[PDB]
């Protein structure tokens, strides 16, 4: 009985855990593509010129 | 008949033991019992928790 109730609030925390990670690896994932997008204005920048031979 | 009185006298005293040696060896035993018992009650939530680990890193990393 124990361990039925605790692994089932063991399990519940286990997947709410993973969508928090989730939730935060997002978050981080889409901060480091705006400050891409700045590097990228700068690549942008420095690309058109050799794409032509 | 004297006799036979006698014997079954001790056929009587060999059921009582029977009896109390079958009382002691089956206590000896579920007292061994009640160890491996104690033993597997303390196996179970050491593995569930191990369990649970094992899925905390399957989803993290």
């Amino acid at each position: 009985l124990e361990v039925e109730a605790k692994l089932a609030e063991g399990r519940k925390k286990i997947e709410v855990e993973l969508q928090e990670a989730l939730g935060s690896l997002e978050q981080q994932k889409e901060d480091t593509i705006k400050s891409l997008d700045s590097q990228i204005s700068a690549l942008s920048d420095d690309i058109v010129k050799k794409v032509l031979p | 008949t004297i006799r036979n009185s006698e014997e079954l006298r001790g056929k009587a005293i060999e059921q009582l033991e029977k009896a109390r040696a079958r009382l002691k060896k089956v206590e000896m035993d579920a007292d061994q019992f009640r160890v491996n018992g104690y033993s597997e009650i303390e196996r179970e939530k050491m593995n569930l928790i191990n369990s649970t680990y094992k899925t905390l890193e399957q989803f993290e990393n």
